[PDB]
């Protein structure tokens, strides 16, 4: 009766931050209740721990109030059979909302909307009579979003908030032998939502596991581990504090044993009863053991040395009541003298922020996915990850512990959408709610070695609540530093200056919360903390420009210990078309309102875990070996702090314009922080013209746990020499004929013919034989289909006049009209010479001026020479080159320049100069939100079909015009055009990326010279 | 690629008795080893995933253990419906590969 | 609930292209990763490949570029195309989701000159 919906729902606990839970057990590290020490030791599975994951019955309602009392007693006819865990939006019930800042619901704390999507889950299951004789049977939900009430066998059990941490209830007295039934009612919105405003899809449900754990009556209630070291780490102390619940009987003992493999390293036994703590005594229900470990193997992301710790609760006669365990990693984390140290050396964090996202499963995580992510990261030169912005699925820590990644664990607290940001975090009334989001995280994850820093949440301004919570942590677990960026990045609530999007060299001095240039921030008066960016280098779409600038500061300034790139995966979701064809969806694609569109796609990898090209630029910049070339000696520097180059080979090689002349291989013997000298054999040197390039690669000959054999971990290339070509071509056998007309000029020579339209001034067509080559005339191009960064936050509604695109738009770039100023043909001794001039103007303003000369010679080669003039007072153009639509469509593209991957000017350090050959398909980058892409810089020669262009340029080539790109919201809607679109740039502006909501292109990468010159040679084979 | 070797190739047992099947990887695959059952004229059926994780709808008598290179599938008290082929499969690295299989027959 | 079913020719000639269709009912093809697995006459299983949500494909190197896996959301089906088949391609072909929870019934395809 008092179990009635009617009664229960009445209190509206989900509209009250003063009730965060009802009848929930305390937090603690992961338990299994093994009843045999070996299983515990070997991490075998505990029969005392049962999963309730699977098929559950579910029914959706628009408001908690629309639930029928019946539900409590019996299933529902119309209840569907759903799989758990899952996100009900993933099943169709309601839509997922992709909003960033702006809260999904209306801001009226602590109220929530009356229309509040309720999901009723139910499960019928069996409890074995043995579980009811003794012990305690409790239930666990690893993640319920956002809040929920619970009934068992028609009785009300409890309530819980906090989507990202476990809620546990003792079912001990509601359970009946055999058949039991659970009724779980999950509310989408609650007062907890006010604290969960992270930039991500807004979903709901029982999205993490459900389990049953059977514990003895007298049991281990919690335990913590700690490791102290001596000056040189040659000796450690493992300290374990154990607490128990139940009746304390003198025959009770505890044994803590430390294994390393099969080998027991240390063991300790004792009975309950701690040291005197105060005037009343000590804890009789606790015991602390201390094990001495000589020459412990240390844990690090470089070498994840782990031990196993077993905690046995037994009686003195040797009888085991129960056992728990955890992996142990010996490491010390400290900030000392402005530096963050790990095991005494200073880290350089090569990290990334990662959300729990699956395109198919929404926010439900699985082992496979976790592992994939981990390996990609490790393969790509990452050390660390930040749990943006809440505690993750438990297994995560374990994997990191094991594979080796540093983890920053973060409280599930984000109130980004309040005004001001502080509003709740400065309010004592939210102190409790917040408090639980921090404390429980710590109680749960504190024993993992991978966790090296605690974070108070994200973007919730800076309030007195943070200060308190930060102090709490420091008191409770001084083993790790605390960080929080809110309120300016350097408040009293953080041990590290941890801004987001601070530029390297430029300051952004917003009122109250400026973002100084990182190099400058450190030397502000009185400042002494280390600086590590919590988010930097916004990887949204065609991005990552300038990435290297960061890497370089990091390397030059000690107190700049790296940062976390934003972010790992694109938060795109899968949708299906008219023919059961899938496609990547984003903000607002689910009729979701209000929404932030593409803003959910900032990953380095696509939702399927396939990489964006940016990923390489990272990989290379973050590489652990560094090179310098001096004469014919290569100096190698190791950035490893703990390990020796012991699975590393260096391959070297010399080549002249793509042609290999020499190769070597040399095994690296460099210690962490060491140098290795490498002298090369006498290097060949040819008479032939061209550039000679040295390229080196570090290879991992043997496979590791996260890499295959032959994995390349680093590389670098240098230009060694140049033999300039002092050779004049063979005087043409033939001579081209010029046929004039009033419409055009024709040039014929051989089967070849070229036509220039005298009215437009462009080369309108060309034939090889009877076949035409163009579909579109060759013409000047000064624009580009806007990248995400060019656009920023500019919308049709709300225009951002500062966004590059807006400027360009406003100035007429996109709609300027050419103007023939001149077009002449002249006959040279051995060639024809065409000469043109256009002016591009908009509203009587001449933006640019293009002046060319085409010169066709007996060789049947045309040489284009171009010279642009850009008005000082017009926004600098995105680019400067030509384009045209070719008639042909070939299978491959071959070029001699940077590649193989897409590379832009402020994003090309990872690319190598060489001869690349790839399929056309590979020259297009499927950024879900179409834009200019696929560029390759420093090209010297490009070959497509019978064409060959030569010079110094950047280019791109696909089946999509710039216009089509520019006009398609999703990549799935693009259609291949008639032939091949070719864009050949003499120059291209950088892509930026410091952030994606303000101009981020550094000046060095802006086409601001005024005068631009370039030349080409088009010809055939 | 990763090679999975299963042993024994064939195992005869009398219903009621328990058995354990072995699967070893040529190199470490962490916990990315799954077990499948396959009967004549039928598609494979997933029994255990990620070395030891249980699957809804599968008899409780099936359990998995192991990590790295050595894994085991155990059947506590074999039933007649258990006779057939058992294959392990790794998903740690592409291409995913299957073991050669162990045939479980009545003795 | 979800159901998968293979369809297509049971007999093909050497050198031709073997093409199979996997019809998915109960849920969208955009809601999972899809695979093709085959069993050779000698009880040997081979994971041919799979297509994930982004459209990226993974093919077994053993297939020497003869394989193509595609999708059609409008028909809620995905396909397997194996070119230049030989007697070595005679096997029972199955479609299943990446998780391995849903499998088709499997279809025998025999490659013979006759």
């Amino acid at each position: 009766i008092t179990d009635s919906l009617a009664v229960v729902l009445q209190r509206r606990d989900w509209e009250n931050p003063g009730v965060t839970q009802l009848n929930r057990l305390a937090a603690h590290p992961p338990f299994a209740s093994w009843r045999n020490s070996e299983e515990a030791r070997t991490d075998r599975p505990s029969q005392q721990l049962r999963s309730l994951n699977g098929e559950w019955r579910f029914a959706w309602f628009p408001a908690p109030e629309a639930v029928p009392e019946s539900w409590l007693e019996c299933d529902l006819p119309e209840a569907d059979t759903v799989v758990v865990p899952s996100n009900w939006q993933m099943h169709g019930y309601d839509a997922p909302i992709y909003t960033n800042v702006t809260y999904p619901i209306t801001v009226n704390p602590p109220f929530v909307p009356t229309e509040n999507p309720t999901g009723c889950y139910s499960l019928t299951f069996n409890v074995d009579e043995s579980w009811l004789q003794e012990g305690q049977t409790r239930i666990i939900f690893d993640g319920v979003n956002s809040a929920f009430h619970l009934w068992c066998n028609g009785r009300w059990v409890g309530y819980g908030q906090d989507s990202r941490l476990p809620s546990e209830f003792d079912l001990s007295a509601f359970l009946r032998a055999g058949e039991n039934r659970l009724a779980v009612m999950v509310l989408r919105w609650s007062d907890g939502s006010y604290l969960e405003d992270q930039d991500m899809w807004r979903m709901s449900g029982i999205f993490r596991d459900v389990s049953l754990l059977h514990k003895p009556t007298t049991q281990i209630s919690d335990f913590h581990v700690a490791t102290r070291f001596n000056d040189d780490f040659s000796r450690a102390v493992l300290e374990a504090e154990v607490q128990m619940c139940g009746e304390l009987r003198d025959y009770l003992r505890v044994t803590v044993s430390l294994w390393q493999g099969e080998t027991q390293v240390a063991s300790g036994t004792a009975p309950f009863g701690g040291e005197i703590i105060d005037e009343r005594g000590g804890y009789a229900d606790r015991v602390t053991l201390r094990l001495n470990v000589e020459n412990p193997k240390l844990w690090s992301a470089e070498i994840p040395n782990l031990y196993r710790a077993v905690v046995e609760l037994h009686t003195a006669d040797g009888t085991l009541i129960e056992a728990e365990a955890c992996d142990v990693g010996f490491r010390e984390v400290r900030i000392e003298n402005g530096l963050l140290l790990l095991n005494g050396k200073p880290l350089l964090i090569r990290g990334v922020n990662r959300h729990e996202h699956h395109p198919l499963h929404g926010q439900v995580m699985d082992e496979q996915t976790m592992v994939q992510d981990i390996l990609l990261m490790k393969q790509n030169n990452f050390n660390a990850v930040r749990c943006s912005h809440y505690p993750n699925h438990p297994l995560w820590y374990t994997l990191c512990d094991r594979y080796g990644l540093y983890v920053v664990d973060e409280a599930n607290i984000e109130t980004h959408g309040m005004v001001p940001m502080n509003r709740l975090t400065d309010d004592p009334r939210w102190l409790p709610a917040m408090s639980e989001r921090v404390t429980r995280m710590v109680q749960r994850d504190r024993n993992h070695p991978s966790v090296i820093i605690w974070s108070l949440g994200n973007e919730s301004g800076h309030g007195a609540n943070h200060d308190a919570l930060y102090r709490w942590i420091k008191s409770v677990d001084p083993s790790r530093p605390v960080q929080y960026e809110g309120g300016g990045a350097d408040t009293t609530a953080t041990d590290i200056i941890c801004p987001m999007y601070a530029r390297v060299d430029e300051d952004q001095p917003f009122p109250a919360v400026p973002k100084w240039s990182i190099k400058k921030w450190l030397s502000l008066p009185g400042e002494t903390r280390p600086l590590i960016l919590c988010e930097y280098a916004h990887a949204m779409g065609n991005s990552l420009g300038g990435f290297a600038k960061y890497w370089q500061a990091f390397r030059q300034y000690p107190r700049l210990q790296g940062g976390f790139v934003w972010d790992w995966v694109d938060q795109s979701l899968i949708k299906y078309d008219e023919n059961g064809n899938p496609w990547s969806a984003y903000g607002g694609d689910f009729g979701d309102t209000p929404n932030d569109r593409q803003f959910c796609m900032n990953g380095l990898v696509f939702a399927d875990r396939t990489p964006h090209p940016a990923l390489t630029e990272a990989k290379h910049q973050q590489q652990f070996f560094q090179f310098r070339l001096s004469g014919q000696t290569i100096e190698v520097t190791s950035e490893y702090l703990f390990r020796h180059s012991d699975n590393e080979l260096l391959h070297w090689m010399v080549a002249l314009d793509g042609k290999p002349l020499a190769s070597g291989e040399v095994p690296l013997d460099v210690a962490p922080q060491g140098k290795q000298l490498i002298e090369l054999p006498e290097l060949p040197q040819p008479e032939s013209a061209g550039q000679l390039w040295l390229t080196v690669r570090v290879v991992q000959p043997n496979a590791t746990a996260w890499s295959e054999a032959g994995h390349i971990s680093a590389w670098q290339q240098w230009r060694l020499a140049e033999n300039l070509s002092v050779t004049l071509p063979a005087a043409s056998h033939a001579i081209p004929h010029l046929t004039t007309s009033e419409m055009d000029f024709c040039i014929e020579l051989g089967n070849k013919r070229w036509q220039f339209n005298r009215q437009s001034g462009f080369l309108s067509q060309m034939w090889i034989g009877d076949k035409k080559q163009l579909l579109t005339p060759l013409r000047d191009q000064f624009t580009r289909a806007p990248l995400d960064n060019d656009i920023g936050v500019s919308e049709a509604t709300r225009i951002d006049p500062n966004a590059w695109v807006e400027r360009w738009k406003a100035a007429g770039h996109y709609q300027a009209e050419a103007a023939l100023l001149q077009c002449t043909a002249d006959t040279l001794a051995d060639a024809v010479l065409i000469t043109t001039a256009h002016a591009w103007q908009h509203q009587g303003k001449t933006l640019f001026i293009s002046r060319k000369t085409y010169r066709i010679d007996g060789s049947g080669q045309m040489a284009i020479t171009v010279d642009v003039e850009v008005a000082s007072d017009t926004p600098h153009p995105a680019r400067i080159g030509l384009n045209c639509q070719l008639a042909q469509v070939a299978e491959r593209v071959n070029w001699l320049g940077l590649g193989p991957q897409e590379n832009y000017p402020d994003r090309l350090t990872a690319a190598c100069f060489d001869r690349w050959d790839l399929p056309l398909s590979d020259m297009y980058t499927p950024y879900v939100f179409p834009s200019e892409n696929g560029l390759r810089c420093g090209t010297r020669e490009l070959n497509y079909g019978p064409h060959q262009w030569r010079g110094d340029f950047q280019f791109n080539i696909s089946r999509y015009s710039q216009q089509q790109l520019m006009e398609t919201s999703h990549r799935h809607l693009l259609h291949a055009e008639e032939g091949t679109w070719l864009n050949i740039d003499g120059f291209h502006m950088g892509i930026g990326g410091d952030d994606s909501w303000s101009p981020s292109v550094s000046a060095e990468f802006q086409l601001s010279a005024g005068r631009y010159h370039y030349q080409l040679v088009w010809c055939q084979k | 690629d990763i090679v999975l070797t299963q042993s024994p190739a064939t195992l005869s047992v009398t219903p009621g008795n328990s058995v354990s099947l072995s699967c070893r990887a040529s190199q470490s695959i962490g916990n990315d080893l799954h077990w499948y059952q396959q009967k004549s004229h039928e598609s494979p059926r997933l029994l255990i995933k990620y070395a030891s994780q249980s699957i809804s709808g599968i008899p409780s008598r099936f359990s998995g253990s192991g990590s790295g290179t050595d894994f085991t599938l155990s059947i506590n008290s074999v039933e007649t419906e258990d006779f057939g082929m058992y294959f392990c499969q790794q998903s740690n690295s592409w291409p995913y590969t299957f073991g050669g299989g162990t045939k479980l027959e009545i003795k | 609930d979800v159901q998968l079913q293979e369809s297509g020719p049971s007999l093909v000639k050497p050198s031709q292209t073997l093409s199979l269709t996997c019809s998915v009912t109960g849920d969208s093809i955009t809601s999972d990763y899809w695979s093709w697995i085959r069993k050779f006459p000698g009880n040997r299983l081979e994971y041919m490949g799979y297509v994930s949500y982004s459209g990226s494909t993974y093919y077994n190197p053993s297939l020497k570029s003869r394989i193509s896996i595609t999708r059609d959301t409008s028909k809620n089906q995905y396909y397997l195309d194996l070119n230049s088949v030989t007697t070595e391609d005679t096997a029972t072909y199955y479609c299943a989701n990446w998780d391995g929870d849903y499998w088709g019934q499997g279809t025998l395809v025999t490659v013979s000159a006759a």
